[PDB]
């Protein structure tokens, strides 16, 4: 879904600030030609819409959309690809239209799309084209949100933007309830190695698969184990076949990052109760059981790249070695004999990765420095240590040492004698603050990871995993997640409806080999032709017990929960089930960011913000307004002089703190003197 | 000059009571 | 009042699970009693699990072994479901030696004395003709969950791959009461508790250890006067 | 700005100056004057042993003997662990 | 009357404190200048003595000087003139 | 003794020796930090809190300040600053502390008043359900009544045993709570000595346990905790008690609210969303009406726009009928309706779109699609209905982005105008002050309360003494105009009160204090340095995002900008009977002057303007006032300055 | 269906659509 | 196992029979295990006596009218409910409230038989206004917990004997809560804040000791299965 995006206005088009909202609205010819659901939710709403599912580009650069043509009521199978023009020449029926199972409709008055962007009822003779299927107007990512027809468009927007933000877990287990789009969406995304020609496995491994084709030839398939993606996440490829396996052409042979068994898998299936629990799930916060932390159910891998280079300079040339001035062998005990750290060395914050030293030159020293050198007998150490240090917060083992050299005659930038990249990876567990979400935009950070004993547990002894908030469900109009929860419980426990009357009435249009189901069996509700209310409740009637005779969930869908903390049963039963949630790429250590005293800017004297640095916070304009409104003059003076720009004031603040003395008076800010010098330089006598 | 910065509040002399100086 | 000492009993269903019915308990009290035993059993039973492993072929957690189908992290996630009980508080080591194609079961671990694998048929990994699996595992006592202990928190070399550990012989605990509550005020609760262990110890032993810990803790309210 | 004030090393340097003044206070008058005028710590001008003997009325070889005495006195780790910390 | 006991940063209660001052800004500068005096007294304790009086309240074990000044104001041992 | 210089201490900090957390607790104790959400709309957007160390990596934040911050927990990030000086620590400690800022700067209502979970828990705790378990019955034949309790603790044990439901009507005897004013005053001689009181109450256990949160000086409540009732309760607490008691009461309320939010059992089931059984017949009858309108347009008997309007009226009436049928269909224990009926969140229309009918969905342009969405979100939409709903969803999101940008601009302009109005003097001591309406009466003789008294007549210093036909001087010059004096003047019957205001403050450098009246942030008088210009600018510019859009936020924006209104409804210039006359596509309404003057011609009066109905509709020869508005609509401010002073 | 290594994901799909999903990166 | 951080217990005394206890620091989250347990065992395990049924002269069927008094029969019932009596005999003993003439009645004005006692004798029960004579019989036995009145089957034979409930617990109201003491050094340890108000029969400390005794005897049942099991133990004191 970073492929197949349509950018509406940009280079060779209108500017983002210049464009109004006439571009941002959805013209009624977007049906089947551009998805109205999937868009960025920021300022770029409606400018960046993805392609549809069945859409196809014309040679003339137009967006064809296929249609089953209907002739004399009989809808044929002549699929005709139509542009917007021939859309507007005709009238178009819908897929939710009762066919006779022989081509014709059974009702003469059919829903239809009038060519002026209108909807009419029509005699069943004048329509000449029908949609190929449902879900024709939806995106690829939005085609994977089940129970979409119950959800609201805003929360579907948040869910479709939430789908392409998951991180690949280490287990990568498939959802118990999906659509029919996960499988083809996986094998067309390219991140799964496909069995190209139909053959038999000659040898399986962990890095390669030697298929043996049916005519002599062989082929390996080199897995990319632990490849770094463009956002730090892992890209493993575990093979799925065994030694004597005969494969077919176009078959999945190795799951990628977010794939299980061939099909897509963005998260795990999790038990969930919808009660409000002790204010920890307050205002769209989520709690989790500790079983996720201990059992490694939600655990990503972040392969991070650090990179330093050995250039030349005016005073000589920088060099990479073990020798670092004024340093001990204790910090040096991990790097190799030539300076880099070895593979598998665990690092922490502020360790050395590449011991790098440059010629400082020779300067005059302070007399106290000279006296300490004379006392301890040490030399000047005339070469400056500027070694690569692993920055703040990052840790984990060192996977790879990618090192290049100009002396090894590779191509290198001008002046760089050696380039060395070091890949560090941390196996991040789940934690409080990690932004979790469902598949319907029901997002929320993890409020508190409870231990598994004081987590509200189901009446057989099963503790639930997460506990959502009730009040986030109705006022956001995304009860698609509640229907998904009920269906997830149904598909988890399995069912077998009665056959004494054969088909009960709700089970009529319900297709066959669904009247019974084994437990832990996956199902797929498609987007606009899926499960209904009557089918869901009737299937939830017979919901075969766990191991004993214990129907844990009533026909209402709820269940009786004993409180793990207090001990009493909860006085009203609570909706449970198996929601399919994911873990998103908004983790805490990507965001938590503090600074006491770090680097500064160059032209201005402000602390250089940004998490790449230690980084301040932009104390903006409205914050100045609010602290004016409190009347707090002194704190405003601190924030605008001696935490920001008073150069001689800052070191006096530091001295007064570590000496434990009173904070001195703020001096003149540096930016004001900059303004004074500019205004004097504009031939204005600023007396 | 708004709140703590105004001249009626910024120029406060603070010193203990002479009874309290006789307490120690 | 009702004047009869409460009684504990036993009911074995299977090997690694059983029931314990207590009678008679005070009204509105069997729930709290079962919950207290549940929170003890589910959290604070001392046992033993693996701590860190060492494979000869690899140096860190995030690579492969030439000859197997899974990799190091997949073998880690398989080995976290091992159950083995020690009797010695020292960290002992076991060994695993394998060659040739075939599935590497957990029962092919050669252990030292005192430790006992209770899940022999757990499939760890599978091998090919070039397969070569050779790994030692460090078993260690403990209780509750412990995080993966860092190698800078230790001082060990690159061979150690620190694993998480879950020292918990329990697997599943529930309780359910039977409040009699007749209209003659001889009303009592009959707590029926169900424990399920993961085959390390018997439920009788787990419950006896949990009740022993609670006997230790409740004298703190008692034996300060 | 890699050529800016690092601002912990400056207050470290001032505190180092004060601790060094205390360490010179722990020695005698002639010793402190010899080290101060030798390395120029009191003014910014390192004079030589001939100047120190000029202001002291003794041989420059006596100044070198005083120097060796003071450097032996300084090289107690029991005395100068607090200055070993400062590097 | 009988309300509660406070704890942490709200001790002493500032609603009780504001009976003793005109504005809350006067309360702020009151406590601030008393804290500067207390901090300078603690700095002057290593050297010789002068008129910088110490904490009139017996302070806590490890107390911030601002809290000592606040409890001193609440004890009404101090006096002040406006600008 | 853990480091011999600052360098050893710095490397101890980087290498994180385990004593450093103890040292961190030592330096953290009594040292407030500043918190800050993204964009700071108003003064409560920056608060100060005493910190405390918490494992993990996320700022644990108290749940009652998210209303003030406007910060839900969907992944929003907050910055943290830190004061260093003694002056700055005092400023953050006394001024910007969390417990010191509970009331609004805008309207003085408490912003730390609880919400969704706490409000639902307190609503479940304080509702009364008849026929509950352990209910007091007055039945005493052979058996006694069996509904009375000597102590609430005895009732607590009776509820711990499975006998008493907490929402059951009982008759306990309270000894440590103030009875409400009637029972107290009738029980003894006005000395409401709730330490030594001993009195009975036919209440719930839950309302007793709830009023145990409230202070002892507070009377009993004996009501059902709607959110408006809780707002009134915390208003009374703040305007009567010191703020520390309000803070502790609000904290206790939060804890009891969560503890009963768990036990309330408010879940959501797919069976808990019921559709009305007579929905389909309603849609059938209104479909017959719609089909008749469609046939009427198919005859050509009316135009296309008029049949659009006919379908719009038909389906709006149909949607309202569906909403009424759903309202009568649902019982109150239904958690979806329980959330709204508590006043936790949500309107009924969200429930109507959940079950019932979606209704009419707008055009991209803003027009109405004539095909209504006749399926609920519980029943699942169809594809064309989803395509119809996407227009309004997308337009709403774009409107929200543009509205927060424009609100930022409006607050920019307002701060840049009003930043130089601070309180500088205690009293300008003029007598010039405006007159406030203050509950104009009913013709039957009733002094009926005006709605906008709490926004206009509250919190102001009276410039005139309040007298009743020169009988008793009921309220002196310079009272705060709080609640009981307003009730007193309402009992006295006097309405027009010449109160002082900043529109007539005689001070030059800024305004004085008594002309500003009571500060909304404190409830006391404003101090003599508070920059009320920035408070006013932030309180005006803040809720502009909730302004739902000639009228709306641009209409507000041009109103301060003194622009010309595009729908410029004209005004009179002099009294006299009108020469009302309607021309050709635009009207030509003249006015006969009642005085010696010229017949004032008004030329360009377009057909979109209508006759102003006042007093009955406007008519020709109606005697007009000096500056009475000619048409009903927008009057320009510049000429109404030039007319009416 | 119509893909050899697909898992047996049962569906509630009442409508039988004859057109298959295209080769998604054909654009 | 060794707990490595010994929890303490400080009897912090508020007003006389409302002592507040703390137990700190605790293993996470054992405060929630044992605080609810201690609350329920304080409530419903301590023996103690209260009135069970009452026989009144003059009171026959209307349950509303008593001559000569200002009090009501319901008020009589709740005042006698709020009466601490310490039996020492595991049987229903009787009492006889006899008072003649106009005057107000306190709790000590009844004659206590042997083995029972009245702890708040100055607690007023009744107010006989003018020329009234009182003869109330009162049945007191000891029990545990709290129990509602036995209904008209067993307590309906003697028509004078009409029943009441029985607050048998010497404690009255128990609350408990946890804390977050020393989350980094002691690594998220809990402080259970117990707070118990009893009557003037026994002390809160005595009730805590009795509940600890009964609870450790209850968990002796679970301990007497395999005493040779490894538990988690602090050790000394
Ligand atoms: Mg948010
Ligand atoms: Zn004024």
């Amino acid at each position: 879904t970073h492929k197949r995006r349509l950018l509406a206005l940009g280079p060779g088009g209108l500017s983002r600030e210049r464009a109004g909202l006439e571009v941002r609205d959805v013209h009624p010819s977007h049906y089947g030609r551009m998805c109205p659901i999937e868009t960025p939710e920021g300022p770029n709403i409606g400018l960046i819409g993805s392609l549809s599912v069945y859409a196809r580009v014309n040679p003339f650069g137009f967006i064809e959309t296929p249609y089953r043509k209907v002739v004399d009521g009989v809808v044929s199978d002549e699929i005709v690809y139509l542009t917007a023009d021939e859309e507007d020449r005709h009238v178009v029926a819908q897929a939710n239209s009762p066919i006779d199972a022989d081509g014709r409709f059974v009702e003469p008055r059919v829903l239809v799309r009038r060519k002026a962007g209108e909807v009419e009822y029509v005699p069943s003779s004048e329509v000449d084209y029908m949609d190929v299927s449902p879900r024709q107007m939806v995106s690829v990512a939005t085609a994977m949100i089940p129970f979409l027809e119950h959800d609201d468009a805003n929360r579907a927007l948040m869910g479709a933007n939430m789908q392409r933000q998951a991180v690949p877990l280490v287990r990568s287990e498939a959802p118990l309830v999906g659509t029919g789009m996960e499988l083809r969406a996986a094998i067309d995304a390219g991140d799964v190695v496909v069995a190209e020609e139909s053959g038999v496995i000659e040898e399986v491994s962990a890095d390669y698969i030697t298929v043996m084709h049916d005519n002599g030839t062989r082929r390996t398939y080199r897995m990319r184990k632990f490849a770094r993606s463009n956002h730090g996440t892992c890209a493993n490829q575990c093979p799925i076949v065994d030694a004597g396996d005969r494969v077919e052409a176009g078959q999945v042979i190795a799951d990628g990052p977010c794939t299980d068994d061939g099909e897509m898998a963005l998260g795990k299936n999790l038990l969930v109760a919808i009660m409000p629990w002790e204010g920890h799930n307050y205002e769209d916060a989520i709690i989790l059981s500790n079983r996720l932390v201990e059992e490694d159910v939600l655990t990503s891998i972040h392969i991070e790249e650090h990179e330093i280079d050995a250039r030349d300079t005016k005073l000589g040339a920088e060099e990479i070695t073990r020798d670092i001035p004024n340093i001990s062998d204790e910090v040096l005990a991990d790097l190799d004999e030539r300076g880099i750290v070895r593979i598998g060395a665990e690092v922490r914050d502020g360790d050395i990765l590449v011991g790098k030293v440059t010629p400082k030159g020779e300067t005059e020293l302070t007399p106290e420095e000279r006296l300490l050198r004379a006392i301890f007998g040490e030399k000047a150490r005339e070469v400056r240590d500027t070694s690569l240090k692993v920055p703040h917060g990052e840790s984990g083992k060192v996977i790879g040492i990618r090192v290049f050299s100009r002396e090894d005659e590779d191509e290198l930038p001008a002046g760089v004698n050696e380039l060395v990249r070091v890949y560090v990876a941390q196996k991040r567990k789940i934690s409080d603050g990690d932004k979790l979400a469902g598949r319907h935009g029901n997002k929320g950070v993890i409020g508190k990871i409870l231990p598994v004993e004081d987590m509200p547990f189901l009446a057989d002894g099963t503790p639930v995993d997460i506990i959502l908030n009730t009040h986030g469900v109705p006022r956001r109009m995304n009860i698609g997640q509640i229907l998904e929860t009920h269906l997830g419980w149904c598909a988890h426990s399995g069912w077998k409806v009665d056959a004494a009357k054969g088909v009960p009435d709700w089970a009529a249009r319900l297709p066959d080999e669904l009247l019974e189901a084994q437990p832990n069996a996956i199902v797929s509700t498609p987007v606009f032709d899926g499960a209904q209310e009557a089918e869901l409740q009737g299937l939830l009637s017979c919901t075969l017990p766990n191991r004993d005779g214990d129907v844990l969930v009533d026909a209402d869908g709820k269940a009786m929960l004993f409180d793990g903390r207090s001990g009493e049963p909860f006085p009203y039963p609570v909706t449970v089930g198996y929601m399919y949630i994911m873990k998103l790429h908004h983790l805490v250590d990507d965001k938590i960011h503090a600074r006491s005293t770090g680097p500064y800017s160059m032209i201005t004297q402000q602390p250089l913000g940004g998490k790449a640095q230690f980084g301040g916070q932009r104390f903006g304009e409205m914050e100045c307004w609010a602290m004016q409104a409190y009347g707090a003059a002194y704190t405003l003076q601190e924030l605008l002089t001696i935490k920001s720009d008073d150069t001689v004031g800052r070191v006096k603040v530091y001295e007064a703190i570590v000496k434990g003395e009173n904070i001195p008076e703020p001096g003149i800010p540096e930016s004001f003197k900059v303004l004074l010098k500019e205004l004097q330089s504009l031939c204005l006598n600023v007396e | 000059p708004a709140g703590t910065g105004i001249n009626r509040y910024r120029n406060i002399a603070v010193q203990p009571t002479e009874e309290a100086r006789a307490a120690a | 009042l009702i004047s009869q000492r409460p009684t504990l009993s036993e009911d074995v269903l299977t090997d690694n699970r059983s029931q314990f019915v207590i009678e008679p308990l005070e009204p509105g009290f069997g729930y709290t009693l079962g919950n207290s035993l549940r929170r003890t059993l589910l959290s604070s039973i001392p046992g033993a699990a693996v701590t860190s492993i060492r494979i000869d072929g690899v140096l860190h957690e995030f690579t492969t072994v030439p000859g197997v189908k899974e990799d190091v992290t997949e073998i880690i996630l398989n080995l976290k479901s091992l159950v083995v009980s020690s009797e010695e508080d020292e960290p002992v080591t076991m060994y695993l030696r394998k060659q040739g194609p075939g599935e590497v079961t957990a029962g092919d671990i050669v252990p030292p004395a005192g430790v006992t694998v209770h899940n022999p048929g757990m499939h760890i990994a599978t091998l090919n003709d070039k397969g070569k699996l050779e790994v030692e595992l460090v078993v260690e006592r403990g209780r509750g969950y412990v995080p993966a202990v860092q190698n800078r928190a230790s001082g060990a070399e690159i061979g150690r791959i620190p694993v998480d550990s879950i020292y918990s012989p329990v697997l599943k605990v529930t309780y359910k009461v039977d409040a009699t509550r007749v209209e003659q005020r001889t009303d009592f609760d009959k707590l029926i508790l169900d424990v399920e262990t993961k085959n390390s110890i018997s439920p009788r032993d787990a419950l006896a250890s949990a009740g022993k810990t609670l006997v230790e803790l409740f004298g703190l309210a008692r034996e300060l006067n | 700005d890699s050529e800016a004030v690092v601002a912990v090393d400056a207050v470290s340097f001032t505190l180092l100056q004060d601790q060094l003044q205390s360490v010179l206070d722990t020695l005698s008058e002639r010793e402190a004057g010899v080290v101060r005028l030798r390395f120029g710590l009191t003014d910014g001008q390192p004079r030589t042993l001939d100047e120190i003997g000029q202001v002291y009325g003794v041989t420059r070889e006596r100044i070198r003997q005083i120097e060796s005495k003071t450097m032996s006195k300084l090289r107690h780790p029991s005395r100068s662990q607090v200055l070993r910390d400062y590097l | 009357g009988g309300y509660d006991t406070p704890l942490g940063i709200t001790n002493p209660p500032i609603d009780e404190l504001l009976d003793r001052v005109s504005s809350k800004y006067a309360l702020v500068i009151y406590a601030a200048k008393r804290a500067r005096q207390i901090n300078d007294y603690y700095n002057q304790l290593g050297e010789g003595i002068l008129e910088y009086v110490g904490p009139l309240v017996e302070p806590g074990l490890q107390e911030k000087p601002l809290s000592i000044a606040l409890r001193e104001i609440h004890a009404d041992l101090l006096e002040h003139t406006e600008g | 003794n853990h480091a011999q210089n600052i360098k050893s201490a710095k490397r101890m900090v980087e290498r994180q020796r385990p004593q450093v957390w103890d040292v961190l607790e030592e330096v953290i104790a009594e040292h407030p930090v500043l918190l800050n959400r993204a964009p700071t709309l108003h003064r409560l957007g920056i608060q100060a809190f005493e910190p405390m160390l918490v494992e993990g990596k996320a700022i644990q934040l108290h749940p009652l300040v998210c209303e003030a911050f406007n910060a839900d927990f969907d992944g929003d990030q907050m910055a943290v600053h830190l004061p260093l000086s003694a002056e700055a620590q005092a400023e953050a400690r006394i001024l910007m502390l969390s417990s010191n800022n509970i009331l609004s700067p805008a309207s003085g209502r408490p912003l730390a008043m609880p919400r969704l979970d706490m409000v639902t828990g307190l609503y479940y705790l304080t509702t009364e359900v008849p026929g509950d378990t352990g209910e007091y019955q007055p039945a005493s034949g052979d058996h006694p009544e069996t509904g009375v309790y000597s102590s609430p603790a005895e009732a607590i044990m009776a509820a711990d045993r499975g006998v008493l439901s907490v929402r059951a009507k009982i008759k306990v005897r309270l000894t440590q709570l103030r009875p409400p004013v009637e029972i107290e005053a009738e029980l003894f001689g006005h000395s409401g000595w709730q330490p030594g009181d001993a009195w009975m109450a036919e209440t719930t256990l839950g309302r007793v346990m709830f009023n145990e949160l409230l202070p002892l000086g507070y009377p009993f409540v004996n009501k059902q905790m709607h959110k408006k009732v809780q707002a009134a309760i915390i208003n009374d607490l703040a305007e009567r008690y010191p703020m520390i008691v309000v803070a502790q009461t609000v904290d206790k309320l939060k804890d009891a609210g969560f503890y009963w939010a768990t036990r309330s059992g408010v879940t959501v089931s797919m069976a808990d969303v019921l559709v009305p059984p007579r929905k389909k017949e309603i849609l059938d009858h209104y479909e017959e009406r719609a089909d008749k309108v469609e046939k009427q347009f198919q005859r050509g008997a009316l135009n296309h726009d008029e049949r659009n309007e006919a379908l719009v009226e038909i389906w709006k009436e149909a949607t309202d009928e569906v909403g009424q049928a759903l309202r009568e269909h649902y019982p109150d224990d239904n958690p979806i309706i329980t959330i709204v009926d508590s006043g936790a969140t949500g309107n009924f229309t969200q429930t109507r779109t959940l079950a019932g009918m979606k209704g009419l969905v707008t055009n991209p342009k803003g027009e109405f699609i004539p095909r209504p969405v006749k399926s609920s979100f519980r029943e699942g939409l169809t594809v064309l209905e989803y395509f119809i709903n996407t227009h309004g969803a997308r337009k709403g999101l774009a409107d929200t982005a543009l509205r927060t940008a424009d609100s930022g601009y409006l607050t920019r302009r307002l701060v840049d105008v009003s930043q130089d109005v601070i309180v500088r003097e205690h009293d300008c001591q003029t007598e010039r002050g405006i007159v406030v309406e203050l509950a104009e009466r009913a013709p039957d003789g009733t002094l009926i309360r005006d709605p906008y008294i709490e926004t206009s007549a509250y919190a102001r210093t009276l410039g005139t003494d309040a007298v009743d036909e020169a009988g008793n001087v009921i309220v002196e010059r310079g009272q705060d105009l709080g609640d009981p004096e307003i009730d007193a003047l309402l009992a006295a019957g006097i309405t027009q009160v010449k109160v002082r205001s900043v529109l007539t403050c005689a001070t030059s450098t800024g305004v004085c204090a008594t002309c500003y009246g009571r500060s909304m942030a404190t409830g006391k008088l404003v101090d003599i340095g508070e920059a009320v210009g920035i408070v006013a600018a932030q309180s005006i510019g803040e809720p502009g995002t909730q302004l739902t859009m000639t009228g709306g936020l641009p209409r507000v924006q041009e109103l301060f900008e003194a622009r010309v209104p595009r729908g410029k409804a004209p005004i009179a210039d002099v009294t006299g009977r009108v020469r009302l006359e309607d021309g050709e596509r635009f009207y030509k309404i003249t006015i006969v002057p009642d005085d010696g003057g010229e017949e004032v011609v008004y030329d360009k009066i377009s057909k979109r303007q209508r006759l102003r109905v006042f007093k009955r509709v406007l008519s020709d020869g109606d005697h007009v006032e000096v500056g009475q508005q000619l048409m009903e609509g927008s009057a320009d401010p510049h000429e109404v300055l030039r007319v009416q002073g | 269906n119509s893909v050899p290594g697909a898992p047996n994901r049962v569906s509630f799909a009442k409508l039988r659509e004859p057109l298959e999903v295209p080769g998604l990166l054909d654009v």
